[PDB]
């Protein structure tokens, strides 16, 4: 139960690895799925849940237009997914296998101490506030509201300004 | 087009580069950068033809690459030290990681593959905008981390610049390229002298900015695409020969046109910091892009290529041409050599 | 000497190199997989020059 | 400085606009068959479609 | 958390890897590019949870904003791409070397 | 860990329910009766060909709105700040400009299924 | 120029100004078939403007003192050679169609300019759809080339797709013995020395290209000579006429607006007709092509801009 | 009329003309003005 | 005055009576073409005639 976070961040390396091993879209958006969940799970296990939540809301709603859009046009007869050829397979396990290695190799090289096999799981949460109300994420998204509204109105202007350039794009 | 969304989109291309040069967090440099990128692509695919399509293509997938590695960049930093600057104790691999991407941005070699391939296909005024207005705000960002920078890389990514540039005008005749590869070999000089003298690649790039934009205006009054379309515009427009001659041996930097004041004080400044061998290269290069002007000045204006029929009903219609922005841009990037003093700071 | 070495040896030797050399920069194809793949052995430059100057 | 590497290319057109017409939509075949319950029994009603 | 932080670094260096080297599909590499996205999010918001700073939280929303615009960008070019051709093929869209 | 336990639970309900549907009852399998069905008749595509759909834009904005959404959802903390005037001037700022690309996208005739 | 964006924004709209009679009539026959008369009938009484057929001297009618200029400076066609001699060994034949071509592109795009400008419609003589049925008689006759042919359909598809079809194309059927009679019975010498097979090559184009053509994508109103030559008739179809096809129902007021630029700016229009393909019909060279321009601008009302020329007029020189 | 078509200046632009003279007039004295107040700011910081 | 025809497809047409009198009048024309023993020619302006006439 110490570990958990670590096999989270092994699962996103693993989903990663698959999309950029690059899939059919349909299994591409599957494993950024996947993928996006597992960093839910990570941002949540890490603190406050908001943000999690928010990033896999966002990707379904990504993911699913992109569904559509490899539906419609990026789409083939036969669409790989991942055993049309078998080198992709093996630089799958090829991947894992070096994936292994290297952090084989940066726990016997203790000395920096980036990852090690002993001290995981010891220093996920550093200091919290025991005792305390108001102290979890989405009061400062809340705070962009009242204290960054520069951030507010340039994020609020790229989606204006991207509902223009999409009707302009697609105008044909 | 629609003047709403034409306001929208110019406003936001306008807007991009001012807030990265504005904004002292990298965030908001960042979008900055991602402001410029999506307000432009609309103003490259505009014609709707498959060259269009490609380049704008092309442009979205390498200017996101080149943000997302930003983005890590900026990411790792705030992880590193908790701030939103690179203050001065980075790590040199972010900083290397910022140079490249925003070599890349910028489209010096052996990044610029994709600066000729946008450039053509594409209609002459946004050939324009993107060449001069595109290259402020990641230069703004260089200029901000202006020590703590690696010469080695980036005097690596200078000479190849110019050197790239040199032999690719060498071997182009359509006239989009030329600017690009133009380009490519102007920002390698501004590259170079980077990291010694902020204020002498922004005297660099304002001199490029105002010896192209009349060069792309006068291919914009014509339409002029190719060497035998400039060519044949002694019937055409014959009294933009001697303007037209000018600013191309200005952008050759030849004495005593004021395009050799950014070469000048940039080969002086890389004395004084003794990289005589880089100042060297550069001007040998320099020698080859000032080559392939002079074949374009051959061909426009010291020899007179046939015309055909029809530029008879040509010289029989009547022009348009813009007071203010011309003719001042030609005089300011010819004739103010002697005002070198004062344009430096 | 005039009309054949001299000539030989410094401007058309000169032009011969540079327009083999520009040939040789400007031979590419218009394929962004390609331009892609050399970015990324741009990258690897990148990293492995920092690792070896540091 | 057309090479052996390079000779196979052309200009580009004037107004950067070529003709690359290809008319391979292929609209999908569907055929409301004799089992479909819109189909009233017995119909094989084959339906060119654009999605 | 370095464990982690350096799972999420190579993560988003799997991902740049799949953006640069491409296999014959736009959609592909814009997946990849939004595979970046995510990784980079991840990232800021573990950074910021384990410094506490709450203040610098809009962050991660700004950069989702901006990521979701590109891919907005991205997804019309490649319905261009698609009425242009019929394929959506990189090595298809070619034509402007000459 | 409970909602952990609860969420495994639930996985290993649905996979013993769907191992007993396929490991339960009797099989008999031939080529016509795995074919694709097609209301009675072979099918002439293979199904995985481009299907065109004709809502594409409208897609594309239900991306950028959902972002609007992300950026409108914290507004339950953020009615909790101390300043309320400039919460209230900016969150009226963002529902109106987004209105304003619909009404946009609507004059423009982007959500009208463009054949 | 006046128009432009702050123009239309301010509000000159093409839909705006438009009417039931804002239509382009194109009037298309052979070489002597009562289709002047008619067009100039049809817009007298459907108030319209009448376009007369573009020929060698339309840029110079229309631009300077309007005097048609030297055979030199407008061209060098002399479609009387090209009816004395085809086949020449200068190319004489190539060099007038073409010629003839870049003049009604100029036609069409004052056409178009007059009708989004004040929204009254026009009726033009033998648009620039009806120019390669003179091109393919000249090539089928022998008169010009391939090489000839393949510039001309460039120059074709660079300009013809950015404009609009006419409204409605009106043809007059009518016989090449007919035609023959017509021509001896006008009188002229020149024109007398016409191939009954060139004629019933432009008959042939006609019939089996541009008829069909313009069918789909607007309405053809194909007369014999006795539905014409009663210019009445001709002008009950039109005013009875329904328009429900082509490109001008799917435009609006910025396509308009845009359209408006393109074709009130003539440098513009007649760009691509100077594409520099070295066809040796066409092309020049540089001293016959230095003191043409030289001798032109030396001119009267020519060596400056329109609105600087004091040996014409345009007394305040010095505050413009 | 000497031209079949009227051309965009037969007669000048007189809000610009008028407004290109009056600009220049203003830069002028500006200038002139602008100058003086700096010599007499100059030499009062300075002495003489 | 009319505000519909009642058919699907069939507009409203104002000023019928001058359409009607060109059509009619064309007819006749084109049946001048007719041979004089053509019963279609007979027939025909038989009806357009009266119906020109009421
Ligand atoms: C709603 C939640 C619960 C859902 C699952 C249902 C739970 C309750 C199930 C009770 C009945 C269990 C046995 C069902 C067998 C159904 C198939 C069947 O009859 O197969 C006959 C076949 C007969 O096999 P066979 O030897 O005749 O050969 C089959 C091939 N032929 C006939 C062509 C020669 O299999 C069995 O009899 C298997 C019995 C398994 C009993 C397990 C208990
Ligand atoms: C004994 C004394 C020894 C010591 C002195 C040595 C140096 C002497 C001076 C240099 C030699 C003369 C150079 C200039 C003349 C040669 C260039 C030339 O004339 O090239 C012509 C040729 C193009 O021919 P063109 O006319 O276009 O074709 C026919 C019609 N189209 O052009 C081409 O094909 C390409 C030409 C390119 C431009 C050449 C000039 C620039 C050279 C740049 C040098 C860079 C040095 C560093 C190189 C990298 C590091 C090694
Ligand atoms: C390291 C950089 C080189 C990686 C090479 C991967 C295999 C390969 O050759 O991929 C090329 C392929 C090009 O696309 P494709 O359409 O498949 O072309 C077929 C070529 N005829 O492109 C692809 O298939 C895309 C591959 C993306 C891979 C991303 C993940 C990389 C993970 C491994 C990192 C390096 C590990 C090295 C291990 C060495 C041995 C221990
Ligand atoms: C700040 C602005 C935003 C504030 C929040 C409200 C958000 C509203 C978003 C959508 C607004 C779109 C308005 C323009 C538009 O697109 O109208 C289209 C509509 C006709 O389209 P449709 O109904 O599809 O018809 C098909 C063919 N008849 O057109 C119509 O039906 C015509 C409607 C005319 C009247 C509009 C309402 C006036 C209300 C005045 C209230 C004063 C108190
Ligand atoms: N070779 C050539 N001759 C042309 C072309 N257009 C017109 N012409 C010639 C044909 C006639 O000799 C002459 C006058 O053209 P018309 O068809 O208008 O003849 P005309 O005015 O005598 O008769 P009309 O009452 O208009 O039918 O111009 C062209 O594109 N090519
Ligand atoms: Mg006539």
């Amino acid at each position: 139960m110490n570990n958990y976070i670590f096999v989270l961040s092994s699962l996103f390396l693993v989903g990663c690895l698959g999309l950029a091993l690059k899939p059919s879209p349909i299994y591409g958006g599957l494993g950024l799925i996947v993928s996006g969940f597992v960093g839910c799970l990570m941002v949540l296990g890490f603190g406050g849940s908001f943000l999690g939540l928010m990033v896999f809301l966002i990707y379904l709603g990504g993911m699913l237009v992109v569904f559509g859009y490899t539906t419609a046009m990026a789409t083939e007869e036969y669409p790989e997914t991942w055993g049309s050829n078998w080198l992709i397979l093996g630089f799958l396990v090829l991947g894992v296998i070096m994936e292994v290695f290297l952090i084989c190799v940066l726990n016997y090289y203790d000395e920096v101490g980036v990852i090690n096999l002993d001290g995981l799981g010891d220093w996920l949460m550093y200091e919290v506030d025991d005792v305390g109300v108001m102290l979890e994420g989405g009061i400062g998204v809340a705070a962009m509201y009242s204290c960054a509204t520069w951030m507010m109105v340039v994020a609020g202007w790229s989606l204006f300004a991207g509902i223009f350039i999409i009707i302009e794009i697609t105008r044909d | 087009m629609n003047p709403i969304t034409l306001a929208i989109i110019y406003f936001t291309i306008f807007l991009g580069p001012v807030i990265t040069m504005s904004s002292t967090n990298l965030m908001l440099m960042w979008v900055g950068l991602e402001f410029s990128l999506l307000a432009i692509i609309p103003m490259l695919i505009n014609k709707k033809n498959p060259r269009s399509t490609e380049a704008a293509t092309k442009y979205f997938v390498t200017q996101a690459t080149a943000s997302m590695i930003i983005l890590l960049a900026i990411v790792l930093n705030y992880k590193q030290l908790g701030t939103w600057m690179f203050q001065q104790q980075t790590n040199g691999l972010i900083l290397n990681m910022t140079l490249m991407a925003l070599s890349m941005k910028l489209g010096l070699a052996p990044f610029h593959f994709w600066l000729p391939e946008v450039t053509q296909g594409i209609p002459l005024h946004m050939g324009l905008i993107l060449l001069t207005w595109q290259k402020i705000a990641p230069l703004s960002i260089l200029i901000q981390i202006y020590p703590l920078l690696n010469s080695t890389i980036i005097l690596m990514l200078a000479i190849t610049s110019i050197f790239m540039g040199a032999w690719g005008g060498l071997n182009q005749t359509q006239m989009r390229k030329i600017m690009a590869y133009s380009s490519i070999a102007h920002m390698g000089w501004m590259l170079a002298i980077l990291p010694y003298n902020p204020s002498l690649t922004l005297l660099n790039l304002m001199i490029y900015i105002i010896l192209t934009a009349p060069m792309f205006m006068a291919l914009m009054l014509n339409n002029s695409m190719t060497i035998n379309s400039i060519s044949l515009l002694w019937n055409k427009t014959p009294a933009m020969l001697t303007m037209i001659s000018l600013m191309l041996l200005s952008l050759g930097g030849l004495p005593p046109l004021t395009g050799f004041l950014p070469k000048w004080i940039i080969i002086t400044e890389l004395m004084k910091n003794n990289c005589l061998i880089m100042a060297t290269l550069m001007a040998m290069m320099a020698l080859l892009n000032l080559f392939f002007y002079t074949r374009l000045i051959y061909s426009t204006s010291l020899t007179m290529f046939p015309t055909n029929n029809n530029s008879k009903m040509m010289t029989h219609q009547t022009k348009t041409k813009p007071n203010l922005m011309f003719s001042t841009l030609a005089i300011m990037s010819t004739m103010t050599l002697p005002l070198a003093p004062q344009l430096i700071t | 000497l005039d009309l054949i070495w001299l000539e030989k040896t410094i401007p058309k030797s000169t032009s011969t190199l540079h327009t083999n050399m520009t040939t040789l920069t400007t031979n590419q194809k218009g394929l962004i997989k390609l331009y892609f793949m050399s970015f990324l052995i741009n990258i690897i430059l990148i990293i492995i020059l920092y690792s070896i100057n540091l | 400085y057309p090479s052996k590497e390079t000779a196979h290319w052309k200009p580009p057109p004037w107004n950067d606009v070529d003709i690359l017409k290809e008319k391979a939509v292929t609209n999908m075949t569907l055929n409301f068959g004799p089992q479909h319950p819109a189909a009233h029994g017995v119909l094989r009603l084959v339906l060119e479609l654009s999605g | 958390m370095p464990s982690t932080f350096f799972n999420l670094t190579m993560a988003f260096s799997l991902s740049l890897l799949g953006t640069l080297m491409f296999r014959s599909h736009l959609m592909s590499t814009l997946l990849c590019l939004e595979g970046m996205v995510l990784s980079l999010f991840i990232m800021t918001s573990v950074t910021s949870l384990n410094s506490n700073s709450m203040s610098s939280m809009p962050i991660p929303i700004t950069i989702l904003v901006f990521a979701a615009c590109e891919a907005a960008v991205g997804l019309a070019l490649l319905v261009k791409v698609s009425n242009t051709y019929g394929t959506d093929y990189v090595q298809n869209l070619n034509l402007l070397q000459c | 860990m409970n909602l952990y336990t609860v969420i495994f639970i639930n996985i290993l309900l649905s996979l013993t329910l769907i191992l007993v549907a396929f490991w339960l009852p009797q099989m008999n399998l031939y080529s016509e009766k795995a074919n694709p069905y097609e209301c009675g008749f072979d099918p002439t595509s293979s199904a995985r060909l481009p299907f065109s759909m004709k809502f594409f834009l409208v897609a594309i904005t239900f991306l950028l709105f959902d972002l609007e959404i992300a950026l409108l959802l914290p507004l339950p903390w953020a009615i909790q700040t101390i300043k309320t005037s400039t919460m209230m001037i900016m969150a009226f700022i963002l529902v109106t400009i987004l209105s304003l690309g619909l009404a946009y996208e609507w004059t423009q005739k982007g959500l009208e299924w463009t054949e | 120029l006046r128009y432009g964006l702050l123009a239309a924004i301010l509000g000159d709209k093409t839909t705006k100004k438009l009417h039931e009679y804002s239509r382009v009539i194109t009037v298309d026959g052979n070489i002597c078939s009562g289709k002047n008369k008619l067009a100039k009938e049809i817009a007298q009484q459907l108030g319209m403007k009448h376009y007369p057929e573009a020929g060698i001297q339309y840029s110079s009618t229309t631009t300077g003192d309007g005097r048609p200029l030297d055979i030199e400076f407008s061209g060098s066609c002399s479609l009387e050679k090209f009816y004395d001699d085809p086949k020449s060994n200068d190319g004489n034949s190539y060099r007038l169609q073409s010629w003839l071509y870049a003049s009604r592109l100029l036609q069409y795009a004052d056409a178009l300019e007059h009708l989004l400008s004040t929204g009254q419609g026009v009726v033009l003589e033998r648009s620039i759809y009806s120019d390669f049925v003179f091109l393919e008689a000249m090539y089928n006759q022998g008169y010009i080339r391939k090489q000839c042919v393949d510039h001309y359909n460039e120059i074709k598809r660079l300009t013809l797709p950015e404009y609009l079809p006419p409204h409605a194309v009106i043809y007059i059927d009518v016989p090449v013995p007919e035609v023959q009679s017509r021509i001896q019975k006008k009188g002229d010498p020149h024109e007398m020395k016409v191939t009954s097979a060139y004629l019933q090559d432009i008959e042939n184009a006609y019939k089996k290209t541009f008829l069909p053509k313009m069918s789909e994508m607007c309405e053809v109103l194909v007369y014999d000579s006795w539905e014409a030559e009663d210019p009445t008739k001709v002008v009950e179809d039109i005013e009875y006429l329904k328009y429900n096809k082509g490109p001008w129902l799917k435009q609006d007021d910025w396509t308009f607006h845009y359209l408006r630029m393109l074709v009130q700016d003539k440098t513009e229009v007649l760009n691509y007709t100077t594409i520099p393909v070295y066809l040796p019909e066409i092309t020049i060279g540089a001293h016959q092509g230095s003191r043409i321009y030289n001798s032109f601008r030396e001119l009267p009302g020519r060596k400056y801009a329109p609105g600087y020329n004091a040996e014409v007029g345009d007394k305040w020189i010095w505050l413009k | 009329k000497f031209y079949v078509r009227e051309p965009v200046n037969a007669k000048p632009n007189w809000l610009a003309v008028g407004l290109s003279v009056g600009a220049s007039v203003f830069m002028w004295i500006y200038l002139i003005q602008t100058h003086n107040e700096d010599v007499l700011e100059y030499k009062r910081r300075n002495g003489l | 005055l009319k505000k519909t025809t009642g058919l699907v497809g069939l507009a409203v047409c104002d000023t019928p009576h001058e359409r009607l009198t060109i059509l009619y009048t064309k007819t006749l024309d084109i049946l001048k073409h007719f041979p004089k023993h053509a019963a279609y020619r007979k027939y025909t302006e038989q009806i357009t005639n009266e119906k020109l006439d009421m």
